[PDB]
């Protein structure tokens, strides 16, 4: 199986805009999104009793004949680097390893093969 | 309540810039504070109020009015020796109230609401009058509102044919004269129970001959049909009417009400209970129009307003009165007169969504789309804001290149948005302002300063077609 | 409430009742009458449309036969004109003069 | 296709051909309450040394 | 292999004991179960316990894991589980290891344990190899399925030796093999002549392999 | 009877005719059961069948949306995992999607998708013909 | 005394197919060719051959007390103490009507009066049933040469 | 554990059964245990239940 | 090993297994080649 | 020979523009005719006569 | 008899009310009975059941304080704590504390907590209702 390595950050000081069209709107919220982040990619599910399936999506980009990486979270690690005088952070940066899935019924149909059967 | 002896006590519980709905109606309470605005029945005060929340508006408001037309049949099946085997209890409704404000809101906020203004025309009454006069003064009460961008009137369905067609005039005059604000409708459906299976054909064909104004239909849309919901009925106890039957007999009535049931008059507690949850399970019956301005206030906190709010679907509802087919809808959002109507259907495993986004100019090439029309006010509104600073100084250059680097700042922040097309800023606007290009001498010595404008906002797709190609090989 | 907790024979029916057993005997009729002109039996064939929804009908016949004898034979509780026609009790048949 | 919706039929027309049984049954069994008669074991003579 | 209809493949287990479930009420680490044709069913268990501490077994002193005790087993994927070892427990050992770990393990063994834990003498009079064995198995309350033999032996003889290797004796002298299983025992020829259950195919399902043959059997 | 393509199997066309003074149902064959087959494959839902949840394709779940690329990816998803799992006979060359331009009002609403197949020339061990599947396997 | 439920209702098969087929209660939308119409109108006639085997046989259930009652056949209502029948109940058959949509263009004003059984099979199978009923007493119309 | 759900305009009960058990076999028993005379023909206000499944089979 | 009752019982669950069970199957073909003649 | 026949020059399709019935898909079976004469009663047409 | 909600209980309501014309006690049911659980967690000390020390919550360990950021958390963690042992049937969305602002000097002593709450659909291994937990489990 492939394997895919990222990088990024959360911030929260007021210097980067928000992309929503309106003026004077500026990102100053980090625990908001480490939280919706956490419960979608790395908490156990209630139902299956373990983590979620993931898909991950930029735009036009292709990673070969898919628009799409079907994977699992192996591997994070969060560095909190600024904090608010009441103790709240204002710096996340973040690094994660992905591995690939796919399904037994599935990965036997992408083998096609051909043979003298 | 009043604390003395310190310690821990128990009591019981006390935005979208672009989404702010004005709801046009009857209330129970009226009081704001030291005035009670119902004190006086020839003197009513009317005025907007701003509320954020279902406990806010029980604050000032209160709850709705009483029924007084439900009954209720126990069904006991019993043994061959006349011993009880068996009890179940189930509920009807003869003719509900025409006063729904509180049911409403909870509709309303519970598919993604926020801040809203009430107006009050006057009390609810056990008399189930509504008034054109009343509500037309209320609506020119609301025109004062500077924040307000949606008008409702949850209870126009009670109204006839020519004061329904008056009161939508007047609502579609103000908001072509405000430039700000848009209406939405509902479809009146005939009273005859059980609806027969081309009632919709009927009453389109009725809304069709109503005299609207010709100029002033880009500033509307209408929705259909009504929609089947979960909310609780209020009552008076002593007013309900219990009958029984036994062993699938006819039903006979009894000589108690409900009232003689409840335990604090020496009743039975279980048969309570039991007829207590046969009243919670009737479906509450509704207009779509509060639910769809709920979902507009959560598409543009989702989305933005140049996403059309259609293709999602709607919470607390088990279904719609009517269905709906192909044949029908067919004549419905592409018609001779431009008057489209949106329709609400359900699908298999998916549930009930709203299917449609015009107004009602629906033919026109610029105005077909509810989406590009509320774009345009967002814009417009937000251009005049960021005018404003600039009022009262010197009509020259030095004032019209910070006009220009003003308008130009919004409409980039606009672009990196997705809302205007092109590959390039130079591709999506443009902004024009000088002598001899947009003014004149006098205009100039007359205090007059013009400014032109040109923007391409994105549209949405209704129809996908599929095609197949071979290669031989 | 008598179900706690069921499986695939709790509450038991008759083993003919049973979706892919339909399917499967619908199957192997219809290639042996007619197998050598109809030969495409994969799931966009509106010839198995057409044998499963008919099986699922079936199966809805089948379970209408196992409701407990009384309550098939049970009188109209609304309908004024139903009479018993079918029995006797046993005060008027078991019993005879001294 | 007719021909095997027929064959595949045919169990459930078995099954409905009970009701004749099922109705003899619930008269003499359930409205009239009659039991059945049970067994009676035999008995034999030894002789020892 | 994979049950059709498993929407998640996460894989499940059961452990009753005395009709009671006990799985989450310990830190169990490892099950294994073996079923071999001739031979008694085996299962064992290891689960995490001690604490120096405490300076005590806390499981072990618990009333559900003592010798005695009747242990059932299943497993499955998805939350359907499939009975798959049903027995007693005989054995109950400590360990603790060089580098400080501690464990609990336990050992596991069919009902027909039964029959190997002594000596005994017997006649049989004018009966075959199949009454005998019936009569052996049945008088230890378990329920026999013996397929009838056809050679009728004036005399058979017990002498001083093991219910089970009697048995055993017997069973091969006559071509018959013994499974036994879930409180009940089966002699009868060995199944060659059945239609196939699945396919094993060595470049698609399989992920070890061992095969050999010898001439000179 | 052995004829070319064969093993590609005859059936049902869509929709169903009948003919009465020949007292048959129409057949298609080869290329032209395949292409049909597409067509109902992308028409319907994932809940409709009755036994069978999982097969369709919610392609109407992405109306009234203009086209982003975000979206373009996702219509190619569905329809690459929906023709993997049920068109065994052929294989897929690409997918074109484009919005626009008749009417320049008209033309805005309306998306086109074009699917480019091409037909293999072996057999698959997914495909129920009688009566190679019987032998060719699963 | 059981429970009463209606055991003859039938839910038309017509409503378990996608709606691509144009079966269902949505049909068509009008900007169709006339084929398809045509197409959709032909399948509806088709499916008639099934569901009315399957109706059948539900009504063969509702009506199981008609084929065990003793009443008496009359032809014209009177009062001779005895219980008495009329002709709608005369079978040992019974019969539905179905209903779909669009049935009014498909099956016109009635078309049941072809299902009925021959006077015959009607005959026989009721002289059986009688036979039988009559057993149950030890008693039977063969042992009496005076009463044929 | 033991589930309840709602019935909704669009539901049919072996869809509702796959969801719940991820196999549409069971809807036989479900009909049994809520007493559904005809399963094929929902009301949209009934509230059924569904129990665990059996601990060993 | 040709027998289901040779293979070595897995105790751990926290991570060189494939060592020792290549110095059993040594052990296990030194030993019984030491019974024929 | 009671439910009605639609082709696409049928149209408006009232069941006064039918092309027939259904009957003629019938006709030309080897297995129906065989059916169809195995149920003839004698007894009729000796009456008649 | 099975009725709607029957998995989640019915029992006595609190403070216990009794009826003389009536004669019976009162009975709670459904979302009451457990609203009505909720305000005795919150309101018992954690020693003050006679056999179970580990019932309750010390709320009133924290009076006579201004409502510093290491105060909240304080609070937070003990409610959180007591509801995830002792109430299996809700799921808590968050907690709200706020002090301050009727008179502004009266307004300054008091602390308010807000506990939002949704009930679980399914139910749960951790619920003594009976006769579900017999076989539910434990």
């Amino acid at each position: 199986p492939e394997e895919l390595k990222l990088d990024f950050t959360f911030d929260g000081t007021g210097v980067v805009p928000v992309n929503n069209g309106k003026p004077g709107e500026f990102h100053q919220d980090v625990a908001d999104q480490v939280r919706v982040f956490l419960d979608l990619v790395y908490s156990m599910n209630s139902e299956t009793h373990k983590p979620n399936f993931l898909r991950l999506i930029w735009g036009d980009f292709s990673f070969g004949e898919k628009n799409g990486f079907d994977c699992l979270l192996t591997d994070l690690q969060i560095n909190y680097t600024l904090f608010d005088q009441t103790g709240k952070p204002l710096r996340a940066k973040l690094s994660t390893t992905f591995t690939s899935y796919v399904e037994q019924n599935r990965r036997v149909r992408e083998e096609g093969k051909q043979s003298p059967d | 309540s009043t604390y003395k002896t310190p310690g821990v006590y128990i009591e019981e519980i006390s935005q979208v810039e672009t989404a702010i709905p004005a709801f046009i109606g009857y209330t129970q309470i009226a009081k704001v504070g030291v005035e009670n605005f119902h004190t006086d029945a020839d003197n009513l005060i009317l005025r907007p109020v701003r509320i954020t929340s279902l406990l806010e508006y029980e604050q000032f408001f209160g709850k709705a009015i009483n029924e007084t037309t439900i009954q209720v049949v126990i069904q006991d099946t019993t043994d061959s020796r006349g011993n009880l085997t068996e009890r179940k209890a189930s509920a009807r409704i003869t003719s509900p109230s025409p006063h729904n404000l509180y049911y409403s809101m909870q509709a309303y906020f519970a598919n993604g609401g926020g801040p809203c203004y009430i107006v009050s025309v006057g009390p609810m009454s056990n008399t189930g009058t509504i008034q054109l006069e009343a509500l037309q003064n209320g609506l020119a009460e609301v025109a004062k509102e500077d924040e307000v961008t949606l008008l409702v009137f949850p209870e126009s369905q009670s109204l006839s044919d020519e004061n329904y067609a008056a009161l939508m005039s007047a609502a579609l005059e103000q908001c072509a004269n405000l430039q700000d604000r848009f209406t939405v409708m509902d479809l009146k459906l005939p009273a005859t129970r059980p609806i027969p299976a081309n009632a919709i054909v009927g009453a389109s064909n009725a809304f069709r001959d109503l005299s609207l104004p010709q100029d002033n239909l880009k500033y509307g849309a209408c929705y259909a049909p009504d929609i089947e919901t979960i909310f609780n009925y209020f009552y008076q106890e002593d007013a309900v009417t219990i009958f029984r039957s036994v062993n699938g007999g006819a039903e006979e009535q009894d000589t108690l009400t409900m009232a003689g049931y409840n335990p604090a008059n020496g009743g039975d507690g279980i048969q309570y209970a039991l007829i207590e949850s046969a009243i919670d399970q009737l479906p509450l019956i509704l207009p779509p129009s509060p639910l769809v301005v709920g979902q507009y206030a959560r598409t543009d906190n989702t989305r933005g307003v140049w996403k059309a709010p259609a293709n999602v679907a709607l919470s607390s509802v088990i279904k719609p009165v009517l269905k709906i087919t192909n044949e029908q809808q067919n004549n419905l959002n592409v018609h001779p007169t431009g008057k489209s109507i949106n329709a609400i259907r359900a699908f298999t495993g998916k549930g009930t969504l709203i299917w449609g986004a015009r107004t009602l100019a629906g033919n026109d090439n610029e105005w077909r789309y509810v989406s590009v029309r509320r774009f345009f006010n967002m814009a417009e509104e937000s251009i005049k804001k960021g005018s404003e600073p600039f009022v009262f100084e010197p009509n020259d250059a030095n004032t019209w290149t910070k006009v220009k680097a003003m308008i130009e700042n919004f409409l980039t922040l606009q672009w990196r948005a997705g809302a205007l097309a092109g590959a390039k800023p130079e591709q999506a606007f443009y902004v024009k302002i000088g002598l001899n290009e947009t003014m004149t001498a006098l205009d100039i010595l007359e205090g007059r300063m013009i400014v032109e404008i040109g923007m391409a906002v994105v549209r949405p797709a209704e129809f996908i077609i599929l095609k197949f190609s071979h290669k031989m090989q | 409430p008598e179900y706690l907790s069921i499986s695939k024979q709790k509450p038991d029916f008759p083993p003919y009742l049973n979706f892919q057993t339909l399917r499967d005997i619908g199957i192997t009729h219809l290639q042996a009458l007619s197998g050598k002109i109809w030969t495409d039996y994969n799931l966009h064939d509106p010839g198995v449309t057409i044998l499963e929804v008919l099986c699922y009908a079936i199966t809805d016949l089948g379970y209408r036969n196992n409701l407990d004898i009384a309550d098939l034979l049970a009188l109209n509780p609304q309908d004024g004109n139903s009479r018993e026609n079918n029995f006797f009790t046993p005060d008027a048949v078991l019993t005879c003069n001294p | 296709l007719y021909f095997a919706f027929l064959e595949v039929l045919q169990p459930a027309r078995d099954d409905l051909n009970r009701l004749t049984q099922r109705h003899l049954d619930f008269f003499y069994r359930q409205v009239l309450l009659l039991p059945d008669r049970p067994a009676q074991a035999d008995q034999v003579h030894l002789l020892f040394e | 292999i994979i049950p059709r209809n498993s929407l998640y493949d996460v894989a499940t287990f059961k452990l009753l004991s005395d009709g009671k479930d006990i799985t989450n009420d310990y830190t169990v680490l490892s099950i294994t179960v073996n079923q071999i044709v001739n031979r008694v069913p085996t299962a064992r268990i290891i689960l995490r316990d001690g604490a120096a501490a405490d300076e005590t077994f806390a499981a072990s002193e618990g009333a559900d894991l003592v010798p005695g005790q009747e242990v059932e087993i299943a497993a499955g994927y998805d939350g359907s589980d499939q009975k798959i070892f049903q027995g007693l427990i005989v054995k109950h050992a400590l360990k603790v290891t060089a580098n400080g770990d501690s464990m609990l393990m336990l050992d596991c063994r069919g009902l027909a344990t039964k029959l190997t834990v002594g000596r005994h003498n017997r006649y049989f009079v004018d009966t075959k190899d199949s009454d005998a064995i019936a009569e052996i198995i049945a008088q230890h309350s378990l329920s026999a399925d013996v397929a009838a033999t056809q050679v009728q032996h004036p005399e058979i003889v017990q002498y001083y030796a093991t219910d089970w290797d009697f048995i055993l004796s017997r069973a091969e002298m006559n071509g018959q093999i013994v499974v036994a299983q879930d409180e009940k025992i089966k002699v009868k020829a060995p199944n060659t002549s059945g239609a196939p259950q699945i396919t094993l195919t060595y470049g698609v399902n399989l992920l070890e392999l061992e095969a050999a043959m010898d001439a000179r059997h | 009877d052995d004829e070319s393509n064969a093993y590609l199997g005859t059936g049902w066309g869509f929709p169903p005719t009948f003919e009465k003074k020949a007292r048959s149902v129409r057949l298609v064959s080869a290329e032209d059961d395949i292409r049909e087959s597409l067509q109902i494959l992308l028409s319907t839902n994932l809940g409709e069948r009755v036994m069978q949840p999982n097969y369709g394709c919610n392609l109407q779940d992405l109306l009234f949306e203009s086209l982003s690329p975000t979206v373009a990816s996702n219509i190619k998803e569905l329809v690459r995992t929906a023709i993997l799992y049920y068109e065994p006979r052929i294989r897929l060359n690409k997918l074109d999607i484009q919005q626009g331009i008749v009417n320049e009002a008209d033309a805005q609403g309306l998306i086109q998708i074009i699917v480019d197949c091409t037909i293999i020339s072996t057999n698959s061990r997914f495909n129920f013909v009688y009566p190679f599947y019987l032998q060719e396997g699963s | 005394k059981g429970s009463y439920y209606d055991l003859a209702d039938h839910y038309s098969i017509h409503h378990d197919f996608p709606t691509t087929y144009g079966i269902s209660e949505d049909g068509l939308p009008p900007t169709v060719p006339a084929l398809r119409k045509a197409q959709a109108l032909q399948l509806k006639a088709y499916l008639v051959f099934f569901d009315q085997l399957l109706a059948s046989y539900l009504a063969q259930l509702s009506h199981i007390r008609d084929l065990f009652s003793w009443e008496v056949d009359v032809t014209q209502p009177q009062q001779n103490d005895y219980a008495t029948r009329l002709q709608e109940k005369q079978r040992t058959y019974f019969t539905q009507k179905l209903d779909f949509p669009e049935i009014e263009k498909i099956i016109p004003d009635n078309y049941l009066d072809v299902l009925d059984e021959a006077p015959e099979t009607y005959r026989d199978r009721r002289n059986r049933f009688l036979d039988h009923l009559l057993a149950r007493f030890s008693e039977s119309f063969s042992d009496y040469v005076l009463l044929n | 554990v033991t589930h309840q759900r709602k019935v909704k305009a669009g539901d049919t009960l072996p869809l509702m059964t796959h969801r719940i058990y991820g196999d549409p076999a069971y809807y036989l028993q479900i009909a049994k245990v809520n007493g559904l005379i005809n399963f094929r023909k929902l009301a949209t206000n009934t509230d059924l239940r569904f129990p665990p499944l059996e601990k060993t089979q | 090993p040709l027998e289901i009752r040779e293979l070595v019982i897995k105790a751990s669950v926290n991570e060189q297994s494939a060592i020792i069970a290549a110095c059993v199957e040594q052990v296990l073909a030194i030993l019984q080649e030491k019974s024929e003649r | 020979a009671k439910v009605m026949y639609y082709r696409a020059e049928n149209q408006p399709w009232s069941p006064s523009d039918a092309d027939g019935n259904w009957q003629n898909f019938f006709e030309g079976n080897t297995p129906i005719q065989i059916a169809l004469i195995s149920k003839v009663s004698p007894q009729v047409v000796k009456d008649i006569y």
